[PDB]
C-alpha cells in the first residue's frame, strides 16, 4: 500500500552518505497520520486497551515538546549559538552513514542536551529584557 | 490607553487536588505493579514567599491513608477464606478454666499476703532479665488449643488436625456440660467470613516516597516554628518529591519516624484539642519487644487448593513482654516543659501536676497498646510503665497494678482487624521460630485534656492514621498555572 | 539533580517583584520533557501506574497549549492584544508586587477577562479571513 | 451558556453559501478548552468515563494537527498548494452552495487528493531544505 | 444470613391482604378516539377510515 | 443452615401464586413438595442494590 510505503520510504535514505542523505519532514507526523486510522477503522464493530495506544501519543509529543524545548520546531537546520563539544569526533560528510555517527555521538549526545537546553534560557531571557525595555 | 497582555511562564500556583505516584526501594512484589522504583534525589530549594500549610487539611496527608489501604485491599483479595473452619473445636476444659473463657471457678482463691517490698526493678541489657524472660516474675503462660476436622480438598475424607489459639481469640458456649471438652467457635466467625494474610505483608517494614506527577510541585514550610495551623512560612522549600515515610501502624505510640530531631516540636491542631508529640533522637529511646519459644508451622489445606498456616505447638512459653530501656523519665519531662510553653494551652504551668495518663478503659482497643513487629501482633498493659515513668502513688486498682518496673506483659491475638480505616477482620499467620524485634520511639500520640486550671492530662489516643499526619504534615500539593495577564498600554497592531 | 533544579528553577523567581522577575517560557516544556522519562525508565522492566493521571499529565499540557491557540500567542512571551483592561484600579506595582501576590487581587475579574478576549480573537479571524478572500 | 452558545457557534454558517460563509478557524482549540474542564470539573471528588473515549478526544484534536503539520499548513486559514486541481467538472458554485453539500460531492475524489498532496510536500519539503545546505 | 457473609430478604407475613390493582382514571375513552382518528390521517396506512 | 456451618435454623418464606411449581403425584401428607420457579436452569442473584 501507499501508507506502507510511505512509512518504508523514510528509511530508504539510511543507505545514503550524509552528504547525500535528503533531510525529511513530516516522518513522525505522518506515521501517527495512519497509525491510528488504522486502529480506529474496524474498531466501531493492553494492545487493544491504553497500555501502548497513549505511548504512541507519549512519543509523538516527547519530539513534539522536545522542539519547542529547544525553539526550533519545524526547522531542518536551526544554528544555535552553542560551541562544538571535543572537536576529534568529526563527520566524514563524504563516507558517512547517519547512523555509523550517530552512535559515536551518543556518548556524548546527553551533554550536548543539557548544555543546549540552558543555552536556550540564556537566549530566552535576552528576548524578555528586550520585549520589556521595548 | 491600557490593553489586557498575555505572558507565559509566569511563576504562580494554587491549591489542587490530583493523585500521586509511588516510588519504592525494596520492592518484594509492589514495584512495578502500582510504584516505581526510586529515583535517589532530594534537592531542594528556598523561596523568599510565604504560603499557608496544614496537617490535617492536606490532600497529601488524606490521600496517603487512603492508599495505604488501599494497597492492602489487593494483598487480601486473591488470599483464601476460612469460612470452612466455622466450626465447634473441642477444647482442653482445665485450660480454658484458667483464663476465665468459660468463667467456671468453683471454691478455691485461698487468702493470701503481699510483700509490698521493694518494687522498684529496673532492668538493661546487660542483665539475665533478656535472656531468660524470668523477669521478677508475672510472666508465665498464654496458650489454648483445641482440635477440628477440616476435609481437605478431596472431598471425600475428613483428617483431623489441632491447632493452638490464643485466649483473645476466642469465644466459648457456657453451659452445664461436664465432659472434659468445651466447645467454643472462633471469635468473629458468625458475623463475616474472614479471611488470611497469606503475604508478606506486615513481615517487613514498608517505604515508599510520592512524587507528583509533572505540572505539580509540593511545597515544604522549613519553619522551625511550625505547629500545624501556621499561614506563614519565612522559610519555604519546593520539592519534586517527598521524603521517605514509616507505614507501621501502632498505638501510644509511633516507631521508626523518619522525622526524629534534636527538638522536640509539637505538631498541634488548633481545630480541637487533637496532638501529636515528636520524642528527641539524644535519650536513645529505643524499645525491645521479645516472645519466647521457638515456633513450628503445619500448613492444612481446605477445599480450595489454598493453606492455612496453623501451630500445633503443644509447648508452653512465657507471654510476650517489652522491656523499653534508654532514658525515659529525664526524657518525658522535656515534652511536658514543651508544652507549657507551646501557643495556644491557656493552661496551668505546673509540671509536677500536669500527669501522663491513659484514656477511661472500656473498650480493648483503648485500654491496652498495639505494637506490630514482624507479622505478630502485641498489646500490652503498659500500666507498670505509665507507674514508673511518674513514680506515683501505687494505689492503683488491684495490687497487681503496685509495681513500678521498666516493662510490661504482653499477650497475642491473631483475629485482628485493620485500624487504619474502620473495620473486617483479618487472620494473620504465625511466624516460625523465635521473634525478637527491636525498634526506637520517635512520636507520641496523645490529646491534651484539661477543662479546669489545674490537672492537665496528656492523654493518650489510639487513632493510628495520626501517624502519618507526622510524616507529611509539612507538605502542600500547589497546582502550576504559568499564566499570567497584566496590562500593557501596547496594541496588538497589524 | 539537574533535572530536579531544572524543574525547580522557574519557581526561583517567585521572590522577584513583577518588574524584576525574569520569564521562563518553555518551563511546562521541560517539565514534560523529563516527567516521561521518569515514567518511561524503569517501566520497561487503580491510576497511579494506569491512565488516572498519566493522561492528566497530558491534558494539562494540550490544555495549556490549545489555550495559546485558541489566543494566538504561542511561542512569543508577550503578546499585544486590542482588548481593553478592565476596572483599573487593580493596578500592578511593578517595583514591589511579586506575580503571585497580585494573581489573587486579579482572579475574581479572571474569569470574565477569559471570554472577552475570545470574542475579540474571533473577531480579528473574521478580518483576516474577509481580507484574504478579497485578495 | 457562553460555552453551549460557544461550542455550538461553528455550524451557525452552516446554512450560508460557500463565498459568504465565514470560516471558523480555533474551533477545535476553542472546544477543547471548554470540554475538558467539564470532565475535569467535579472529577476530584469503564471507557466512556476513564480512558476509551477521553483519550479518543485527545486523538481527534492530534490528528487535525498532524494532519495539518504535515500538509505544512497549521496556523493557516488559507495555503496556496502547487498541486494542480483534478478533473475540474466539480467546479464550485460559489454562490448558491453550501460546505457540506459541496463536501459530498468531492468526497469520491476526497481519498486521492490527499495522497497528491503528501507526495507534492514531501518534494518541496525536500527542494526547501536543500536550498538551504546548497547555501 | 447465608453460607456466604451475606443477607437474603424474605417475607414472612401470615396476613393475607387483598390482591393488587390499578385503577387508571381520567378522561380515556375520549383519548383513545383521537389515538384512532390520527392513525386514518397519518401518512402511510393504505388502510380503513371508518 | 446459616453462616455458623454447624447447625440448622428453619424459616418460612412466603411466596406467590407465579414463583412456584409443586410436584404432582398421589402423596397424601397436607405437606406440598414445591421449588423455586427457575432453580433448576440457572443460579438466581437477588435485586440487591436499590
Ligand atoms: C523498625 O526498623 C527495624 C530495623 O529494620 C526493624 O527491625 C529489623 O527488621 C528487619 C525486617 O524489616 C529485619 O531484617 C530481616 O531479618 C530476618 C531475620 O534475620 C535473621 O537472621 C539474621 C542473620 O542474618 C544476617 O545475615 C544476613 C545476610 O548477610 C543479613 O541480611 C542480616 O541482616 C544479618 O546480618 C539474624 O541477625 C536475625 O536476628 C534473625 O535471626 C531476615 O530473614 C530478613 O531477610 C529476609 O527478607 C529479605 C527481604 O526483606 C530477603 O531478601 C531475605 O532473603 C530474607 O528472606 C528469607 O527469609 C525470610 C524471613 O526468614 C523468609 O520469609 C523468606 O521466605 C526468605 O527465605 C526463607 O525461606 C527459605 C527457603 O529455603 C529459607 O531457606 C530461609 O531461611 C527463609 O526461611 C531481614 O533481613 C532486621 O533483622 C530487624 N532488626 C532488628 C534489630 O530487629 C523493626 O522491625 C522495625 N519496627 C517494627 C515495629 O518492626
Ligand atoms: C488552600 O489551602 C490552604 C491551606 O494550605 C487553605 O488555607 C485555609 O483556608 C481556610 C478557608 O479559607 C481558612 O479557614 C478560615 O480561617 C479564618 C481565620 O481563622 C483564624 O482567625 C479567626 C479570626 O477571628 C477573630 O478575629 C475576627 C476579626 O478578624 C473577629 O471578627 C472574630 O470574632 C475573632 O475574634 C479566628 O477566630 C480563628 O480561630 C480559630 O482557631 C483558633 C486557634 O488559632 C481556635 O482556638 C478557635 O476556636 C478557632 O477554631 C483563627 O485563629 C476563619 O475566621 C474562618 O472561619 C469562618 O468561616 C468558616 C467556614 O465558613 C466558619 O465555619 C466559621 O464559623 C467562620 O465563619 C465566618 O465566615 C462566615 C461565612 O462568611 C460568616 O457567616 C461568619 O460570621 C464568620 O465571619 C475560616 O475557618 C484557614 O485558616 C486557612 N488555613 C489553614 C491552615 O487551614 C485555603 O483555604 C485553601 N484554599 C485557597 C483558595 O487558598
Ligand atoms: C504527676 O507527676 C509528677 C512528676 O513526677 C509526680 O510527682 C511525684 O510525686 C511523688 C508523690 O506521689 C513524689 O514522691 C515524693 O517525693 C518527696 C520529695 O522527696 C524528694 O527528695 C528526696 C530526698 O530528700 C528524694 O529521695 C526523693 O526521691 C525526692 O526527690 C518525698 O519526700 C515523698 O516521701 C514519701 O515517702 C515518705 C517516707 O519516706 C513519706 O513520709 C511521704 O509521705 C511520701 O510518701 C509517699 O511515698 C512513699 C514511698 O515509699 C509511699 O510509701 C507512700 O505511700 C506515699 O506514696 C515522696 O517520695 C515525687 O518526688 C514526685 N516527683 C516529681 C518529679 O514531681 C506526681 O506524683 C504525679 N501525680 C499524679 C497524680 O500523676
Ligand atoms: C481545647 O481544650 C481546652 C480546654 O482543655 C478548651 O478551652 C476552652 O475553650 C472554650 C471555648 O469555647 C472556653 O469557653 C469560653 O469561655 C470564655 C470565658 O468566659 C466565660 O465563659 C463561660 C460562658 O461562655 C462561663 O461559664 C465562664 O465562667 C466564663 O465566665 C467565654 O468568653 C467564651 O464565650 C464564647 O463561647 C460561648 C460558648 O462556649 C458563647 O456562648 C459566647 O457567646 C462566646 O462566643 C467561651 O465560653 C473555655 O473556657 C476553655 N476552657 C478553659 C479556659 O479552661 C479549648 O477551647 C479546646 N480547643 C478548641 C479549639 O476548642
Ligand atoms: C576527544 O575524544 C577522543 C576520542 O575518544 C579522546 O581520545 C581518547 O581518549 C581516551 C582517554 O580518555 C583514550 O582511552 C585510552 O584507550 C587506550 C586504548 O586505545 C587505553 O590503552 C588507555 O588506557 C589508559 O587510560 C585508562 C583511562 O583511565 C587507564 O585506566 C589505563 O590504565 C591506561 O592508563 C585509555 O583507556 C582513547 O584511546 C582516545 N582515543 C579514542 C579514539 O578514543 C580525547 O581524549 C578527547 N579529548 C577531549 C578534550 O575531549
Ligand atoms: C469529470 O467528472 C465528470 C462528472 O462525473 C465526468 O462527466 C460526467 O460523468 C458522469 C458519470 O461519470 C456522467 O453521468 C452519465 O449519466 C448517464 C445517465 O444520465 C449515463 O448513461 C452515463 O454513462 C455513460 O457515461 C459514462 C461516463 O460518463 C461511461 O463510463 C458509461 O460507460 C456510459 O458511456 C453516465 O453515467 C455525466 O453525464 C458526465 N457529464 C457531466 C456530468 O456533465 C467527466 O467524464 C470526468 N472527466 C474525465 C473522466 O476525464
Ligand atoms: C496433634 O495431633 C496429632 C495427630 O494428628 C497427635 O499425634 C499423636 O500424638 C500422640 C502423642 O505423641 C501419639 O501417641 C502415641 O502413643 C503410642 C502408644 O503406644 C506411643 O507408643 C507413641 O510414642 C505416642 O506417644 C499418637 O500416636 C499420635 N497420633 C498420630 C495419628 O500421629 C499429636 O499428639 C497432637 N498434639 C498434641 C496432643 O499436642
Ligand atoms: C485526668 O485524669 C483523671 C484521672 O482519671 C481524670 O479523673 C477522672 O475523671 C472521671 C470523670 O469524671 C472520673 O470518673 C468517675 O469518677 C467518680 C469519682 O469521682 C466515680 O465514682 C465514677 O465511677 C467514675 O469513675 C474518674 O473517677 C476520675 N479519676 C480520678 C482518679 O480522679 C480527669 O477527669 C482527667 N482530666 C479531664 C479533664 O478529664
Ligand atoms: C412461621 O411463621 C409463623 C407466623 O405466622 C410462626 O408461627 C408462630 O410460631 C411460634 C413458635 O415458633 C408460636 O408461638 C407458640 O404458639 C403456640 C400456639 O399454641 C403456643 O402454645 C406457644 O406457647 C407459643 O406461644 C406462634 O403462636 C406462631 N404464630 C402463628 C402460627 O401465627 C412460625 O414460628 C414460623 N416458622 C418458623 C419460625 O419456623
Ligand atoms: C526575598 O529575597 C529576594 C532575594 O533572594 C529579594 O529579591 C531582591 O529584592 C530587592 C528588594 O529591594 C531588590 O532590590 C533586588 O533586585 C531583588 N533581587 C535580588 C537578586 O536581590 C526579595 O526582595 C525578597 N523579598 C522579601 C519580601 O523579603
Ligand atoms: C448447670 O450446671 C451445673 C454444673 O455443671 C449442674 O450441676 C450438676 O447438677 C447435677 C444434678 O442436677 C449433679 O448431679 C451434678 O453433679 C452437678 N454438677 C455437674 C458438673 O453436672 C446443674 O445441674 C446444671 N443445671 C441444669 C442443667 O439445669
Ligand atoms: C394416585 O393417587 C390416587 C389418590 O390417592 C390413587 O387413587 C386410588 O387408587 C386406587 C387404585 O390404585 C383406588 O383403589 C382408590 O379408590 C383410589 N382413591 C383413593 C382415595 O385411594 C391412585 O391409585 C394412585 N395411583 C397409583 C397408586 O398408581
Ligand atoms: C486550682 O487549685 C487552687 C488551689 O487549691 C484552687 O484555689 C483553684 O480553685 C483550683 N482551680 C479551680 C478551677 O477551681
Amino acid at each position: 500500500g501507499v501508507f506502507v510505503l510511505g512509512f518504508l520510504g523514510f528509511l530508504a535514505t539510511a543507505g545514503s552518505a550524509m552528504g547525500a542523505a535528503s533531510l525529511t519532514l513530516t516522518a513522525q507526523s505522518r506515521t501517527l497520520l495512519a497509525g491510528i486510522v488504522q486502529q480506529q477503522q474496524q474498531l466501531l464493530d493492553g494492545t487493544k486497551n491504553l497500555q501502548t495506544r497513549v505511548t504512541a501519543i507519549e512519543k509523538y509529543l516527547k519530539d513534539q515538546a522536545q522542539l519547542n524545548a529547544w525553539g526550533c520546531a519545524f526547522r531542518q537546520v536551526c544554528c544555535t549559538t552553542v560551541p562544538w563539544p571535543n572537536a576529534s569526533l568529526t563527520p566524514k560528510w563524504n563516507n558517512e552513514t547517519w547512523q555509523e555517527w550517530e552512535r559515536k555521538v551518543d556518548f556524548l549526545e546527553e551533554n550536548i542536551t543539557a548544555l543546549l537546553e540552558e543555552a536556550q534560557i540564556q537566549q530566552e531571557k535576552n528576548m524578555y529584557e528586550l520585549q520589556k525595555l521595548n | 490607553t491600557l490593553y489586557v497582555t498575555v505572558f507565559y511562564g509566569v511563576p504562580a500556583w494554587r491549591n489542587a487536588t490530583i493523585p500521586l505516584f509511588c516510588a519504592t526501594k525494596n520492592r518484594d512484589t509492589w514495584g512495578t505493579t502500582q510504584c516505581l522504583p526510586d529515583n535517589g534525589d532530594y534537592s531542594e530549594v528556598a523561596l523568599n514567599v510565604t504560603e499557608s500549610f496544614d496537617a490535617w487539611n492536606n490532600t497529601v496527608t488524606e490521600q496517603a491513608i487512603e492508599d495505604v489501604w488501599q494497597l492492602f485491599e489487593t494483598s487480601i483479595k486473591p488470599c483464601v477464606k476460612l469460612s470452612p473452619l466455622c466450626i465447634t473445636m473441642r477444647c482442653n476444659k482445665s485450660e480454658t478454666d484458667r483464663w476465665g473463657l468459660t468463667k467456671s471457678i468453683t471454691t478455691t482463691a485461698s487468702t493470701t499476703s503481699t510483700t509490698a517490698s521493694a518494687k522498684v526493678d529496673m532492668v538493661n541489657e546487660t542483665s539475665s532479665c533478656i535472656a531468660q524472660d524470668n523477669c521478677t516474675g508475672l510472666e508465665q503462660e498464654q496458650m489454648i488449643s483445641c482440635k477440628f476436622n477440616m476435609t481437605g480438598l478431596k472431598r471425600d475424607k475428613t483428617k483431623e488436625y489441632n491447632e493452638t489459639w490464643y485466649s483473645a481469640d476466642l469465644v466459648c458456649e457456657q453451659g452445664n456440660n461436664t465432659g472434659n471438652e468445651s466447645r467454643c467457635y472462633m471469635n468473629h466467625c458468625n458475623t463475616s467470613v474472614i479471611q488470611e494474610s497469606c503475604d508478606k505483608h506486615y513481615w517487613d517494614a514498608i517505604r515508599f516516597r510520592y512524587c507528583a506527577p509533572p505540572g505539580y510541585a509540593l511545597l515544604r514550610c522549613n519553619d522551625t516554628n511550625y505547629s500545624g495551623f501556621m499561614p506563614k512560612c519565612s522559610k519555604v522549600v519546593v520539592s519534586s518529591c517527598t521524603r521517605m515515610m514509616e507505614t507501621q501502624t501502632s498505638t501510644w505510640f509511633g516507631f521508626n519516624g523518619t522525622r526524629a530531631e534534636n527538638r522536640t516540636y509539637i505538631y498541634w491542631h488548633g481545630r480541637d484539642n487533637r496532638t501529636i508529640i515528636s520524642l528527641n533522637k539524644y535519650y536513645n529511646l529505643t524499645m525491645k519487644c521479645r516472645r519466647p519459644g521457638n515456633k513450628t508451622v503445619l500448613p492444612v489445606t481446605i477445599m480450595s487448593g489454598l493453606v492455612f498456616h496453623s501451630q500445633p505447638i503443644n509447648d508452653r512459653p512465657k507471654q510476650a513482654w517489652c522491656w523499653f530501656g534508654g532514658k525515659w523519665k529525664d526524657a518525658i519531662k522535656e515534652v511536658k516543659q514543651t508544652i507549657v510553653k507551646h501557643p495556644r494551652y491557656t493552661g496551668t504551668n505546673n509540671t509536677d501536676k500536669i500527669n501522663l495518663t491513659a484514656p477511661g478503659g472500656g473498650d480493648p482497643e483503648v485500654t491496652f497498646m498495639w505494637t506490630n513487629c514482624r507479622g505478630e501482633f502485641l498489646y500490652c498493659k503498659m500500666n507498670w510503665f505509665l507507674n514508673w515513668v511518674e513514680d506515683r502513688n501505687t494505689a492503683n486498682q488491684k495490687p497487681k497494678e503496685q509495681h513500678k518496673r521498666n516493662y510490661v506483659p504482653c499477650h497475642i491475638r491473631q483475629i485482628i482487624n485493620t485500624w487504619h480505616k474502620v473495620g473486617k477482620n483479618v487472620y494473620l499467620p504465625p511466624r516460625e521460630g523465635d521473634l525478637t524485634c527491636n525498634s526506637t520511639v520517635t512520636s507520641l500520640i496523645a490529646n491534651i485534656d484539661w477543662i479546669d486550671g489545674n490537672q492537665t492530662n496528656i492523654t493518650m489516643s489510639a487513632e493510628v492514621a495520626e501517624l502519618y499526619r507526622l510524616e507529611l504534615g509539612d507538605y502542600k500539593l500547589v497546582e502550576i498555572t504559568p499564566i499570567g495577564l497584566a496590562p500593557t498600554d501596547c496594541k496588538r497592531y497589524t
